[PDB]
């Protein structure tokens, strides 16, 4: 069966833009938490999220007019340009090449949907709504604008809408697409943008922390909303070696499971099945996993249930289990993509990113979460977990090349 | 290992079920009705809604009071696909049965009702909390899995008019990698006031307020060698492009020529060709591209869908369903080629090539 490698990473995150800044943020245990600037927070009783602080779209986007995209599309396109540059691929290298472009999202341009609704409400008239926003709100656009920016017409542009697991589904679809032999390159990841919809949703669910995100902490109080984009360049090994690509890591396998249970609660059995399916697809045993990048949102329900699924599969000897969302907050569809890139960098650079804001591990999560500071480690094989509303689970296994 | 479609179902402006859909297509039935005053002001009073569709009447009293129409449309279609007319189990499923649904942007009714409550209630998270689960873009696909106990792969893809064909290709690839032995594949779009106003806003300056439809088409997909039922059609190819030069005619032509080449067939073999017939310049360009590429008799083989109105993400699924309904009605369809294509406003173009069997 065909080997698939990661040749390029593109990162727009609350802790760093670009591979070098993101690597430094992960190693340093940087927090992405800062005041919300995207929308009016009056009445929420809190105003912290993990926004991208200094986004300069002009620095990455050349061809697609900016008003053709909301912030989520701009993040996806900027990260895809950074990824192809990190892969040493030019627009000319990409042009002809049959490709899959797959972007995961939870909310897409839900900020623009809110702005359209403000226009209707202020006017009392739906005719006041801006056609420029209306034209860019559909999730399918997040994948097509990358093909437009990169001048790639021979593209399957699929936006995967599996909410908080979407990045891992996208990377997996790229793996399956290249393994099929039908393409030798896929641009895969996830993108979302901070918005009133996500902030209000998590607040009303009682899932927002009043202060900081403490995954697996005994006194954890929930999440901060985040945003950004991670785009990964997947290539057949044959194609990467033929053009002398630098390989960050190998994609070994993934697993998809559905809880078929509840529309918002996590499920121990569904998460455990996703993990086992991923290990089977990757052809690896539990004992070979150096650490797990947990979905690890810092809610009471998520971390208890995910720990129990991990303890279940790994038989009371789990590996180090860390929560990148401690640093990033919850970047929704992007979370698992930024997690996958963190895992690839951990493999390449021999370090485990920390679970920050950690005071005391929940006794019911008997895990080494690598609290507060990164450690150096011989990192060869890494599991990246994701779970979502509607019972959707996706687990990704990356290895050393 | 060619994927075969072994079953289908539809909830459409023709009514509930594949038999209603088949009859309406064959009849060229009109589906446009005056909108319920309950929907409130609309850009057009004419709509192509699913007739006699009440969520609680169809699905019962449990978890249905706050359910989005999109989810309800997918669940009723899933019953049509997996159950017979009396609720008996017609299709055996297991943990290797995948689900993939194509959408535009989920329930715009749910997200706009939520945000409207955010803007207008005493505090900006004082919303209907019971509607929150139904808002997720993947809710319809997840609800289908809860309903039929489908623990296997569960995926939702966007892409609007091409979403049914992106779903089909996604299923084809994951089946080829052994992630599933069977798949429920299709696409769905609800009618909503929010969707109708967003479409009116997005359409080219002074275009007429479009006639909008709704519904869900679903297919049962199996590997040819392992099929537990007679194949209705083999999926020979699904090819995609992005129209980066805003030339949808050229993008359709290039996509269809590649899909036919990958299928190993000449354009002259095409027996039925069904384009998405978007009520746009891109839709007319798609029609003219096909009218030059395939035999003229292929374009008139399948009655026009135009009286369903614009069915958004349901489009390509309804197009495949029309092809299967035509094939079933014509013994001469056996071993012939069908082509389905669609163009989405966001730039994606997709073409599927089927060998009809039956």
């Amino acid at each position: 069966r065909r080997r698939v490698v990661l040749t390029g990473f593109g990162v727009i995150s609350s802790i760093g833009t670009g591979v070098e800044e993101y690597t430094a943020g992960l190693r340093a245990g940087r927090s992405g938490a800062r005041p919300i600037t995207r929308f009016d927070t009056e009445g929420f009783g809190q105003n912290t999220a993990c926004e991208v602080p200094d986004f300069e779209p002009g620095r990455w986007i050349h061809h697609v007019p900016l008003d053709d995209m909301g912030r989520a599309g701009q993040y996806a396109v900027a990260a895809a340009r950074m990824a192809v540059d990190d892969a040493g691929l030019t627009e000319d290298d990409l042009g002809e090449r049959q490709a899959v472009i797959t972007v995961g999202t939870t909310d897409g341009e839900s900020h623009d949907i809110a702005v359209l609704l403000e226009q209707e409400l202020a006017a009392g008239d739906p005719e006041a709504m801006d056609p420029v926003l209306a034209r860019r709100i559909n999730a399918g656009r997040l994948s097509t604008v990358i093909a437009r920016e990169l001048r790639m017409p021979n593209v399957e542009a699929t936006t995967v809408t599996t909410a908080c697991a979407a990045g891992n589904y996208s990377v997996g679809y790229g793996l399956d697409s290249i393994r099929s032999g039908e393409v030798d390159i896929a641009l895969c990841g996830g993108a979302d943008a901070v918005c009133r919809k996500a902030f209000a949703l998590f607040k009303r669910f009682g899932a927002l922390t009043p202060d900081v995100v403490r995954p697996f902490d005994k006194d954890r109080q929930g999440i901060l909303t985040g945003e950004g984009a991670g785009i990964l360049v997947l290539e057949s090994l044959e194609s990467a070696l033929a053009r002398g690509a630098r390989i960050h890591a190998e994609v070994l396998g993934y697993g998809l499971s559905c809880d078929a249970a509840h529309p918002t609660a996590p499920n121990r059995d569904g998460i455990a099945r996703g993990i086992r399916l991923a290990l089977d697809d990757a052809g690896v045993e539990q004992e070979e996993i150096d650490f797990i990048s947990a979905h690890g949102t810092g809610t009471k329900a998520n971390d208890k249930t995910e720990s129990a699924a991990i303890v279940d599969v790994y038989g009371d000897a789990p590996p180090r289990t860390v929560a990148v969302k401690s640093m990033l907050g919850h970047s929704m569809g992007a979370a698992s993509a930024l997690g996958a890139i963190a895992c690839g960098l951990a493999i390449e650079h021999g370090f485990i990113p920390p679970t920050i804001n950690h005071r005391e591990t929940d006794p019911d999560c008997p895990l080494d979460v690598v609290p507060n500071r990164a450690v150096e480690a011989d990192v060869r094989i890494v599991q990246n977990n994701s779970s979502a509303f509607a019972g959707n689970n996706a687990v990704l296994i990356l290895g050393t090349y | 290992g060619t994927p075969v479609i072994t079953g289908w179902s539809a909830v459409s402006p023709y009514g509930i079920g594949r038999a209603e859909f088949a009859a309406g297509v064959r009849a060229g039935a009109k589906t446009a009705v005056k909108a319920d005053a309950g929907l409130g002001p609309l850009p057009s009073s004419d709509v192509c809604t699913v007739p006699g569709f009440d969520i609680q009447e169809q699905l019962g009293p449990r978890g249905t009071a706050k359910m989005d129409r999109l989810t309800a449309l997918a669940l009723v279609a899933s019953d049509g696909l997996l159950l017979d007319a009396d609720g008996n189990r017609a299709v055996a499923t297991d943990e290797l049965t995948g689900v993939v649904l194509g959408i535009t942007m989920g329930s715009l009714e749910n997200v706009t009702d939520f945000l409207r409550q955010s803007y207008t209630n005493a505090r900006p998270f004082y919303v209907d909390a019971g509607r929150i689960p139904f808002g997720s873009l993947n809710h319809a696909a997840g609800a289908t899995a809860i309903r039929h106990d489908l623990k296997g792969p569960n995926t939702t893809v966007a892409g609007g008019r091409v979403s049914g064909l992106l779903a089909l290709n996604y299923a084809r690839r994951l089946m080829g990698q052994g992630r599933a032995t069977k798949y429920l594949v299709g696409s769905a779009e609800e009618f909503s006031a929010a969707h109708a106003w967003f479409e009116h806003t997005a359409t080219a300056s002074g275009d007429p307020a479009p006639l909008l439809g709704e519904g869900c088409g679903l297919f049962l997909v199996e590997q040819a060698e392992a099929a537990e039922r007679p194949p209705l059609a083999a999926v020979l190819s699904v090819e995609t492009r992005v129209d980066i030069d805003d030339d949808p005619g050229a993008a359709v032509t290039a996509c269809a020529r590649r899909a036919l080449r990958r299928a190993g067939v000449d354009a002259g073999e095409v027996w039925a060709a069904v384009p998405c017939a978007a009520p746009t310049a891109a839709g007319r360009a798609e029609h003219e591209a096909l009218a030059a590429l395939v035999p003229a008799d292929a374009l008139s083989r399948v009655p026009s869908m135009e009286l369903l109105g614009d069915t958004g993400a349901a489009s390509a699924s309804f197009q495949i369903a029309a092809v299967l309904a035509a094939a079933e009605a014509d013994a001469d369809s056996r071993g012939r080629i069908a082509l389905v294509c669609a163009v989405d406003r966001d730039g994606a173009v997709a073409v599927a090539v089927l060998r009809l069997i039956g």
